[PDB]
């Protein structure tokens, strides 16, 4: 390729790996929540069994 | 041991051919990735993909209407009867492989073997 | 940012190895992987690795890629093939493995944001460590011969294997 | 867990590892070994420390 | 964010690797480099976790892979030159002839 | 003797847990009174709804 396609294909590149940065800050922002629903479905999935094991 | 759900037959059958369609474009796009390209195609990058593209859209069209038949007959078959049993979506494999399959391969034998086939995966199921 | 750029610099890079028409090119675009790769080594305070990945990958197995394929006179016909067809196979194949591997360590290794603090004063500096310094090639030397050394000679062994293949397939004496 | 420090200490996450072993060594029920395993595993990822800091960052974000 | 961003610069080289097969039906020397690439990216995720973690079996192991990729190409271009000299050319509808 | 229907009920509730907990977690988040204002309908209707869905299909078996 051409010198000058090269450095287009190495922005293009940086761009996408600044998106990269953007996803991973965006990814660790929502831990809390899956934590959350994490164990709001356990509890779910306990008091179906605790019940289930009543009969 | 099967109480995770909220149902809906609509929705089962809407989501069951969306399925359909998923799996039929990543299986189409399998079989033409690993078919060759004719010797009159091989320095013309255009027409091979455009023939990928079209081998997922049939695929995904035929699977995606195995995938909506199949759910909604056993459905309407289970809900008009009102009894749950392997026998409604036996019923429903048959018609959905028989219809959709004969139609593709254009014969009434061909859609005969992919009923009973798909009758004997749905009752061991 | 630095991470950034060498991050870019071998993505393209390495893209070209794979996408050139010509091998040669391809293994030239290969040792700039390799001296990426390096740069990231030396960021990473591993000297030595930083420079035996120039000594050995760029050293020796390029030579010998550049050597074979360079007499080779590869012809493009013989190689040739329009890729566009191979895009939404790739697409599936990268996406899925981009989603699942790319994000391995978040739920293991969750970031730390970089608050609008000053959380570099927090860093607690232990200066018996540092009274005498290990460099990376004697923390690597104090155990490959000594407390690993079964692995090292059988290292050694699969190096003979390398060089009795290599004549047993090769060599036309005169 | 093999103790060899990269700078020719004992490794950070060693002590804890140990810990984590003999504890392992004698009971048998690996849920009695449950606190000293997450603590090895929080020494070598710093996952909670990681993520109370990024609560704090979060409500700092939201009171601003 | 040091570790992920390391960890997916060795990504983007195993991804590679993985597309230079998946993209190069006719070319197996490229096969061969983008196992090659392959094999860099997993040396450097040893390296990267021996740091992560303060432990020294990732560099271990990092060098001992080193020895195993010079050995695994320089046999893998000896075949590839024994095979070009039956056959006085590379190219892939020659090497297809055992199937079935 | 005892009613199908309330047994049916009972028998019905492992099928309804994800509604009976948000109910439940609806009651706890009202216990102030708020000037006699907040009310748990919804999440009372959407656990209702389940459990009858369930019994429907099983109560006429049992009677005659």
């Amino acid at each position: 390729v051409k010198v000058l396609t090269y450095f287009g294909m190495t922005l293009a590149a940086f761009a996408f790996w600044q998106s990269m940065d953007k996803v991973h800050v965006w990814i660790a922002l929502h831990q809390d929540e899956k934590q959350e629903r994490m164990e709001k479905e356990a509890e779910v999935r306990r008091v179906r069994a605790e019940l289930l094991r009543k009969a | 041991r099967y109480l995770e759900e909220e149902d809906g037959p609509l929705m089962k059958t809407i989501k069951g051919s969306i399925t359909g369609f998923g799996a039929g474009t990543i299986y189409g796009t399998i079989l033409a990735t690993w078919k060759d390209v004719p010797r009159v195609e091989r320095n013309v990058a255009l027409p091979g993909l455009i023939r990928t593209l079209k081998m997922m859209g049939t695929h995904g069209l035929t699977f995606a209407a195995i995938g909506g038949v199949y759910i909604g007959v056993e459905q309407l078959v289970q809900n008009f009867r009102s009894k749950r049993d392997f026998y409604n979506g036996a019923i429903g494999g048959f018609v959905a492989g028989a219809s959709v399959l004969g139609y593709r391969a254009r014969s009434i034998p061909t859609a005969i073997a992919a009923g009973a086939t798909l009758a004997v995966t749905s009752a061991l199921i | 940012m630095i991470l950034s750029v060498l991050s870019s610099l071998a993505l393209v890079s390495g893209l070209m190895v794979v996408r050139a028409k010509n091998p040669v090119h391809s293994v030239l675009f290969f040792i700039l992987v390799f001296c990426d790769t390096s740069g990231l080594l030396l960021l990473l305070g591993l000297d030595f690795f930083a420079m035996i990945f120039l000594v050995v990958y760029i050293g020796a197995i390029a030579v010998l890629f550049l050597f074979v394929v360079m007499m080779f006179h590869i012809q493009i016909a013989e190689i040739h093939e329009e890729v566009l067809r191979y895009l939404p196979v790739s697409g599936i194949i990268g996406l899925i493995f981009w989603w699942e591997m790319f994000f391995i360590l978040d739920n293991e290794s969750i970031p730390l944001l970089p608050t609008q603090r000053n959380t570099t004063s927090l860093r607690y500096t232990v200066y018996a460590g540092k009274v005498r310094s290990w460099t990376n090639l004697e923390t690597l030397g104090n155990l490959l011969y000594t407390y690993y050394f079964v692995w090292f000679l059988v290292s050694s062994l699969i190096l003979l294997v390398a060089m009795i293949g290599a004549i047993v397939l090769t060599m036309h004496r005169t | 867990a093999s103790g060899w420090g990269i700078t020719g200490n004992k490794g950070r996450c060693y002590d804890f590892w140990m810990d984590f072993s003999e504890c392992m060594s004698h009971c048998r029920e690996p849920k009695d070994c449950t606190l000293l395993r997450e603590d090895y595993l929080e020494c070598l990822h710093h996952s909670k420390e990681f993520q109370r800091r990024n609560r704090i960052y979060k409500e700092e974000q939201r009171k601003l | 964010m040091d570790l992920i961003k390391y960890f997916t610069f060795s990504m983007i080289i195993f991804i590679l690797g993985i597309w230079g097969i998946l993209l190069n039906r006719r070319n197996i020397l490229i096969m061969l480099m983008s196992i090659e690439l392959m094999l860099l990216a997993v040396n450097l995720n040893f390296l990267v976790f021996s740091v992560s973690l303060d432990d020294m079996m990732g560099q271990v192991f990092a060098l001992l892979v080193l020895t195993v990729a010079a050995a695994e190409s320089a046999i893998g271009l000896a075949i590839f030159v024994i095979t070009f000299r039956v056959r006085g050319t590379i190219a892939v509808e020659f090497i297809n002839s055992i199937q079935g | 003797v005892v009613d199908p229907k309330k047994y049916l009920e009972e028998s019905c509730k492992p099928k309804c847990v994800k509604p009976l907990l948000e109910y439940q977690a609806c009651v706890k988040r009202i216990q102030g009174d708020d000037s006699g204002h907040k009310h748990c309908t919804g999440q009372y209707f959407d656990y209702w709804q389940c459990i009858d869905k369930c019994v429907a299909p099983k109560l006429f078996a049992k009677l005659k």
